[PDB]
RNA sequence: AUGUUUCUUCUUUUUUUUUUUGGUGAGAGG
RNA sequence: GGCCGGGAACUCAAAGGAGACUGCCAGUGAUAAACUGGAGGAAGGUGGGGAUGACGUCAAGUCAUCAUGGCCCUUACGACC
RNA sequence: AGAACCUUACCUGGUCUUGACAUCCACGGAAGUUUUCAGAGAUGAGAAUGUGCCUUCGGGAACCGUGAGACAGGUGCUGCAU
């Protein structure tokens, strides 16, 4: 009976590294709900349980507050001290109530919170213990699969899922089966799965490696970015420190035995692995492999890159429906365009000749100094305007007062294209029709003619995503303009 | 068990799992209760119904 | 800093604290460091040559202050200047933290 | 990948009061097949872990040679501590043959066409030293194009 | 001061589970 | 005649532990290590003692504790008094 | 960690050789039990009589004989064969 109360504190202390503490405040509110239910009328209860006996006085309490709400659970401060003058705001009065005596009906009530206060303190100190496990490639054994996602049993009462986005598209698990996945999300949701786990997302490949491949465990080879297709393509950048170790060697083990470990892992997903460059050029260069590369251009302003091979080797530089140049453009972070090299010479000569025509149009230039401009490397009327005099300077011919009237038409026609844009729309056509709408300001007038949206019909057909990147327009005001435009378009 | 040396502990004077049942008594009439009969065996304490 | 004295005698805890302060000042604040870093600065190279010895051969680019007295054979970056003063290696390690204020953006 | 070839084996010891104990030098060689070789220096206690750990410094140890048509350049003297080495030119003679224990070397550097004649002390050491210091100081015709001269193509014709 | 003779050896290939609340008496409804 | 009562103080009897670590003090000594005095204590520097015999040498002895490859007897070298 | 027999493996003499001991093969004796002897004892030469349980009740395990045996036996050697 009383020592019993000392047994059991201690076997469950010992058994699940719990405070005795916590066990008691958890039993004491279990007795106290409990006791509620036994009442017709919704009371507030205290039960405290003494720590040395086990035995358990039960109150009436009365939560002290300022304002009275519930006057069958909450009491005065005034007349709280009116019983016990030492009484604060926040503590219980109580009344003596006969407990509740301990049938099977309260021990299936305090064994449940039980169970529930160690899964709160035994499983989730287990899950701080396992830190490298959330976040490392936990083994489950499955449950349950649903149409949406597969349950894993982790041991311990531990539940994950795997989402159908999840999962390989390939992958066919059974209940019993033992299934790897990385557990990238804890959630402290009070209803649902709390751990979810990935075969599909990019952390799985990196895990697979760190433990295949013993120098990247050893933090003397580094993963720098992972792209994937799950279950049919992945590439990986590595990095070494170590002029001694070669990084790509390392990863791909004798005979590429590591590397087809991990393929294995992931149901045959093809992996192709790159040395990391500082360079961006060499980089991306690296990333297109197996296709050769025979010239880059870089667009630092776009963040795009003109990948340019040669024919017989197009079809393989963008790989089966683009997965080739779309891996290696998520693992690069570039916008990558691969052609042909005589393709790539044609939009130079193109894009050469569109300069020119805009060079001599906009600034009363002839031909020949055109011509110049653009094989000393200005494309935009921008540059021309903005680039310090002394790069301008430096061309062959051009003197400090031809410069600054270079300079001046540049402005000049920038300001001319700008008012002539604002003419389009935003001086008639956006200052009357896309004005209407209720909240465009001229600013905002001229941001959504710049986009092409230069009447309120033009407003009524986007969407909230079409106008997202404009500074200054929030997805709700976007939503309420379009709103308002389709109600005087369509509904007026 | 563990949760069953507590419920030895407090309210043991609830045997152990216990159910203690009164006349529970079960269901098919309603009625109104009229008349209440209390016959005593000679000796026993009489209760304040009694 | 919590327990390390109730799971065995505190004769035993001090010889730990004797290997965990000669350990902390000797290793330094570079237990989480890299591993293998990518340079490795030397200040001077009459006692510590096993040091440019060693980081020669994996190709780590090193540097060297240089006084009279000791030898470029091994160093990469021979940089003059006396190894005796206490203002003036601070102006040198005042120099490479503005570099190194670029070496973290 | 590091493409193992291994040779060498025989004990040597050490004679303590308690006895000699006999250690294992055992020697062998790394390399591509296209440019890249190197060896490491390995002995143990027994055979199999003294040819495990010459693996780790020979995957330090890899020097390139410029390897022009899988051979060589030019005849350079291969001489060292005990061995003196001839490298002499054969313009694809399409013969592999190398001293004794200098064959199963210059298998993993990869050509098809070169002689030798392992002049003095016939030691298998002072060979894996030699045959990659001969090497070490060859040069393809570019890099002694790159320095003498001033004029790459004048040398070239 | 003296202390035979013929006598020592050396490392890289072997290894399946697993278990087949009854009786009697009376009355009544169809 | 602790023999007959009585007693749980006490020797003895037997268990789980408490008790010692250069912990403290001073001189000396490189703020270290450390020797050894001062203190109390049942004991002072691994308190007295035992058990545990490292890698290995004598290719030290034993086939007669037992095991066990060859060898020979197997109408005997085996068996009985 | 104790040499009158024993221990005892050594010696003299007298003895059986499928044997002191083990398992199995055919069949017999049941097993058991006291005592008179050639004899140093061994061994071998004999007389009185007995017979529990299962019974697939055309007989079997626990014990010995006589005959073939496979073997059994080895304190006989090699400690530098382990």
């Amino acid at each position: 009976m009383n020592k019993e109360i000392l047994a059991v504190v201690e076997a469950v202390s010992n058994e699940k590294a719990l405070p005795r503490e916590k066990i008691f405040e958890a039993l004491e509110s279990a007795l106290a709900t409990a006791t509620k239910k036994k009442y017709e009328q919704e009371i507030d209860v205290r039960v405290q349980i003494d720590r040395k006996s086990g035995d358990f006085d039960t109150f009436r309490r009365w939560l002290v507050v300022d304002e009275v709400t519930q006057p069958t659970k909450e009491i005065t401060l005034e007349a709280a001290r009116y019983e016990d003058e030492s009484l604060n705001l926040g503590d219980y009065v109580e009344d003596q109530i006969e407990s509740v005596t301990f049938d099977r009906i309260t021990t299936q009530t305090a064994k449940q919170v039980i169970v529930q206060k160690v899964r709160e303190a035994e499983r989730a100190m287990v899950v701080d213990q396992f830190r490298e496990h959330e976040g490392e490639i936990i083994t489950g054994v499955v449950k349950k699969v649903n149409r949406d996602n597969i349950s894993l049993d982790l041991g311990n009462n531990a539940e994950a899922v795997i989402l159908r986005e999840d999962m390989l598209p390939r992958e066919n698990f059974r209940p019993g089966d033992r299934v790897r996945g990385v557990l990238y999300s804890v959630r402290p949701e009070a209803r649902g799965a709390q751990l979810f786990v990935t075969r599909s997302k990019p952390e799985m490949l990196i895990e697979l490696f760190r433990i295949e491949v013993p120098e990247i465990g050893e933090e003397v080879i580094e993963i720098k970015a992972a792209a994937r297709d799950p279950g049919s393509r992945a590439k990986i950048a590595v990095k070494t420190n170590d002029k001694r170790i070669d990084p790509v060697g390392a990863c791909v083990g004798m005979r590429g035995a590591r590397v087809q470990a991990v393929s294995t892992e992931l149901g045959g997903e093809r992996i192709d692995i790159v040395l990391w460059d500082d360079n961006p050029a060499q980089f991306v260069i690296n990333a297109m492999a197996p296709a050769d590369v025979a010239s880059i251009v870089v667009d630092e302003d776009k963040h795009t890159m003109d990948i340019a091979v040669e024919a017989g080797n197009l079809a393989q530089a963008i790989g089966r429906n683009g997965q080739n140049v779309r891996l290696a453009s998520q693992l690069s972070g570039w916008e990558l365009n691969v052609m042909t090299v005589d393709d790539l010479q044609a939009k130079h000569q193109a894009e050469a000749h569109a300069a020119i025509d805009t060079f001599t149009k906009y600034l009363d230039i002839d031909e020949d100094f055109a011509t110049v401009l653009v094989e000393e490397g200005f494309s935009t009327l921008e540059e021309l305007a903005y680039v310090p005099m002394k790069e301008l300077l430096e061309i062959e011919g051009l003197d400090e007062p031809t410069v600054e009237a270079l300079r001046e038409r540049a402005k000049n026609a920038l300001a001319t294209i700008a008012q002539a844009q604002e003419e389009s729309l935003g001086d008639n056509k956006p200052a009357d029709d896309l004005l209407n709408l209720e909240g465009v300001d001229r600013d905002l007038a001229f941001k959504l003619a710049a986009r092409g949206v230069c009447t309120l019909e033009d407003l009524a057909e986007q969407g909230i995503d079409d106008l997202a990147d404009i500074e200054g327009l929030t997805d709700e005001k976007a939503g309420a303009l379009i709103m308002a435009a389709r109600n005087i378009c369509w509904f007026g | 068990t563990p949760e069953e040396k507590l419920l030895r502990a407090i309210f043991g004077e609830k045997a152990s799992d216990v159910k203690d049942s009164s006349l529970r008594v079960p269901n098919g009439v309603s009625g109104t209760v009229i008349d209440v009969q209390v016959f005593t065996r000679d000796g026993v304490e009489k209760d304040k119904r009694a | 800093q919590d327990g390390t004295f109730d799971k065995l005698t505190k004769k035993e805890a001090l010889m730990r604290t004797r290997e965990l302060e000669k350990l902390e000042n000797s290793l330094g604040g570079i237990k989480d460091m890299g591993g293998l870093p990518d340079a490795l600065f030397v200040i001077d190279a009459d006692h510590e040559h096993i040091a440019i010895k060693e980081a020669n051969n994996l190709g780590i680019p090193v540097f060297a202050i240089v006084d009279t007295n000791s030898d470029p054979d091994g160093v990469d970056f021979v940089i003059p200047g006396n190894d005796d003063a206490i203002r003036a290696v601070t102006l040198y390690l005042g120099a490479v933290a503005a570099t190194v204020r670029e070496g973290r953006s | 990948e590091l493409q193992e070839k291994l040779i060498a084996v025989n004990r040597v010891s050490k004679t303590v009061k308690g006895g000699r104990i006999f250690s294992f030098t055992a020697l062998t060689v790394v390399g591509d097949g296209n440019g890249r070789v190197g060896f490491g220096y390995g002995k143990a206690r027994e055979v199999p872990a003294a040819i495990q750990k010459a693996m780790e410094k020979a995957r330090r140890n890899m020097i390139n040679v410029a390897l022009n048509n899988g051979t060589l350049q030019h005849p350079v003297k291969g001489v060292h501590t005990g061995s003196r080495v001839f490298m002499q030119p054969a313009s694809e003679g399409t013969g592999i043959i190398a001293g004794g224990a200098m064959r199963a070397v210059l298998e993993v550097a990869g050509v098809h066409n070169v002689l030798a004649k392992a002049y003095g002390s016939t030691n298998p050491i002072n060979v894996v030293r030699a045959t990659i210091d001969g090497l070490e100081n060859m040069n393809s015709p570019e890099m002694v194009a790159a320095k003498r001269g001033k004029s790459v193509e004048e040398i070239l014709g």
